[PDB]
DNA sequence: ATCAATATCCACGTGCCAGTTATACCAAAAGTGTATTTGGAAACTCCTAACTGAAAAGGCATGTTCACGTGAATTCACGTGAACATGCCTTTTCAGTTAGGAGTTTCCAAATACACTTTTGGTATAACTGGCACGTGGATATTGAT
DNA sequence: ATCAATATCCACGTGCCAGTTATACCAAAAGTGTATTTGGAAACTCCTAACTGAAAAGGCATGTTCACGTGAATTCACGTGAACATGCCTTTTCAGTTAGGAGTTTCCAAATACACTTTTGGTATAACTGGCACGTGGATATTGAT
């Protein structure tokens, strides 16, 4: 009696991802390798964002990740910024950027 | 005092948005142009959200209706469910 | 008599796996909840069209892989395909 | 006697102040009344979750801020520092929203 | 072996053309464009209907879903006339059975 | 006597085929009978709207046969059809004649 | 004695000429080589349907003509009539391709 | 058995780039434009072909089909009519 | 350059709320175990169309010369946003009454699911012709030199 | 204004192929009719959270002074357009070779389908606390006038 998530070495629920594949009308049949594979990719991507966001939280000397930290983690990583270029982060803010020609001296 | 609702977006508020966008100098005619753009945007989104609300046979526009409406415009939004 | 699913449990577990001394606010937790659902939708959708284009009735792990290549930029694609194939091999042998 | 900063310094001060922060810049109540007026012209007697109004304020402010970024680029492209209505109209025509 | 039947909308595009312009022909390239248009508009509408029923936990795509999809996807005046043509064909289909 | 559902609903587009592709496409588990009829009527109308504007463009060019150029002129000159097909490219379509005024001489 | 049109007359003549037509402006054989080269250096031993190359050439020329329209707007916005690489970069930045 | 392929972006000649700019309604063209245009065209062509070939690999095929190109362009947001559905 | 006015961090301490924690149900999934059905991987062969090549022709590409008009550089005047102080009204922050979201349950009109019959759409070969591409000269419009 | 030089609009006349037509083949859908399953409209009832109201706080509007950035004007060097001579590389049309796409058949590993068992995730009340917002003084940085 073991869940498929531990049998695959993941923290994300493989059984649920299998259920959402069936009830989402994506196709009539779902092999068991698909929810495991998809659950692995969702956990990996989640970890990559949480890592960079945590570093942003420490660099502002905070211990808890707020949306601002997630925004700084995404808009500063090139590939994450490409994946979510058409996404708006609530309570995210903008990256500090002043065009050089506006500066004095 | 009587004035339109589109004027509630006050000139210091539009100025604050431009400052977050890195703008240094703002011509006067911008403030009316910005109010027109802000209205066109809100009109397109709410029309789609309301269309979702009617189809659910509801009378309360929900946060998911607006999220699905923004998602339809290509303006995806994270952090309000779904 | 109501139940709202989310991914907050597993996002928190993964958070403790990478930053054991870091918490996460509720707003930031809702953002992660949207990100998991969006990335699921894009992958599952692209996989569905792949199965259809080739007249197939099953979404297999091979489809999810091809969808990952199309959706994820370079280095993110390489490591995502790896972690995916790693978990599938481990699931099959066990 | 009165100390006055030269034109442009307070602005650059506001830029660093408002790019560092995250809060909403439009006031809630003027925005919420603007939403209900617009919603009334589509379907009468509508009620809104508090979260639904907030989701619209986050979405529209994020849209206008990103539009001022592209507007500012057009102004700098014309050897200017002042954004003008023709700058916004160029940025919206090239995005594909207008024309 | 006989090659499979490659379906298209060539017949029905040609019918609708003869109703509208009875003395105008169409080239195979333009007919190819029209085939791409029908299949494109089909997948936008049917997809938007699929998401619509899913947001409301419904397992059926009814004509009510197709209509709300049309309201969301078509611009103003084109949506008005399209909803009209759709409703007429639906009620006429109902009364004839 | 058998009569097709397309004549039963007074349409020139195939209602039965549109029903099959709705099931075959995995858009939902069940499909009522109104949805294929309604959608078939919409596709037929939009087809007619484009062929009307295209044939006019073909006639203005002294041609008796529609080519993709006429379809391009039709779509790009009608605001609502142009908005519906903004992110679309017509093979062998061309562009609308448009010279920015500041480039003209004198 | 010899007849010379002034600089710009034959340009405007060509603009009208090439906006009236629809045939492909890039050469067929150079374009097919370019497509095969790019495809080769991604995966080896590939064959192409003739239509597949034509589809790519259709989308490519359509993409560049559109990008030139937005480029032409950026130069005119800066009080010019000559398009320059910084115009194209501004067009692709606001579009979201270059960001 | 085939000749090696290299530096084919130069087949996109300067007159061909000028014609595309004329149809785009451009009157005067700087000299630095032609290389920048080649750079843009190459990035575009790479992105659509990369996706096109990926569909071809998943189908276990050795022939890139026009449908693979159409799917490629569609998922880039460049929908194309006239080469199959 | 020396200063003075103003803004800006920095280190420390403060209460408060949202975050973390834990406990108890428990229905809702998820897992298990069985019988059952089926898609599609594998053989094979058919045959479409992609690749290859040769050879001739002229439509364009290349590169040079040269002049002209455009872009960049520089000046300059004035008018419009920025800065700032002030006066105050709209926004912000809290309470208790019901609209309507959302749950539960019944049951009928409507959906799928089978088998069977019927005919519409697609392929094909043969057949057909007029629409359209191409080539031509000629009348007209435009352009640039004067 | 006059003028010639050049390109362009337009009707005419021409063969050829693509498009239209008609025949039959026919398997593949689509329609028909039966029995079967089930979703979701309809009652009903429960209960979040959306609206209404009244009272407190700091951000908005107005008006004044001026600094400087914007547009308009003028110059000049040179880079880009226009033209032509030169000839190469693409276009065009045909032919035959075979890779590999695509059809058909067989058949098994892997899917679904039920009933059944196990526990995990979500909710809720109650509890808990330390992380962060916020206030402060006081040291430094910045900015602008002399
Ligand atoms: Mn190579
Ligand atoms: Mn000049
Ligand atoms: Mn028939
Ligand atoms: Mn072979």
């Amino acid at each position: 009696a073991k869940t498929r998530s531990s049998r695959a070495g993941l923290q994300f629920p493989v059984g649920r991802v299998h259920r959402l594949l069936r009830k989402g009308n994506y196709s009539e049949r779902v092999g068991a390798g698909a929810p495991v594979y998809l659950a692995a990719v969702l956990e990996y991507l989640t970890a990559e964002i949480l890592e960079l966001a945590g570093n942003a939280a420490r660099d502002n000397k905070k211990t808890r990740i707020i949306p601002r930290h997630l925004q700084l983690a995404i808009r500063n990583d090139e590939e994450l910024n490409k994946l979510l270029g058409r996404v708006t982060i609530a309570q995210g803010g903008v990256l500090p950027n002043i065009q050089a020609v506006l500066l004095p001296k | 005092v009587l004035r339109d609702n589109i004027q509630g977006i006050t000139k210091p508020a539009i100025r604050r948005l431009a400052r977050r966008g890195g703008v240094k100098r703002i011509s006067g005619l911008i403030y009316e142009e910005t109010r027109g753009v802000l209205k066109v945007f809100l009109e397109n989104v709410i029309r789609d959200a309301v269309t979702y609300t009617e189809h659910a046979k509801r009378k309360t526009v929900t946060a998911m209706d607006v999220v699905y409406a923004l998602k339809r415009q290509g303006r995806t939004l994270y952090g309000f469910g779904g | 008599r109501s139940r709202k699913e989310s991914y907050s449990i597993y996002v928190y577990k993964v958070l403790k796996q990478v930053h054991p001394d870091t918490g996460i606010s509720s707003k930031a937790m809702g953002i992660m909840n949207s990100f998991v659902n969006d990335i699921f939708e894009r992958i599952a959708g692209e996989a569905s069209r792949l199965a259809h284009y080739n007249k197939r009735s099953t979404i297999t792990s091979r489809e999810i892989q091809t969808a990952v290549r199309l959706l994820l930029p370079g280095e993110l694609a390489k490591h995502a395909v790896s972690e995916g194939t790693k978990a599938v091999t481990k699931y099959t042998s066990a | 006697k009165p100390h006055r900063y030269r034109p442009g310094t307070v602005a650059l001060r506001e830029i660093r102040r408002y790019q560092k922060s995250t809060e909403l810049l439009i006031r809630k109540l003027p925005f919420q009344r603007l939403v209900r007026e617009i919603a009334q012209d589509f379907k009468t007697d509508l009620r809104f979750q508090s979260s639904a109004v907030m989701a619209l304020q986050e979405a529209c402010e994020a849209y206008l801020v990103g539009l001022f970024e592209d507007t500012n680029l057009c102004a700098i492209h014309a050897k200017r520092v002042t954004i003008m209505p023709k700058d916004i109209q160029l940025a919206r025509r090239i995005r594909g929203e207008r024309a």
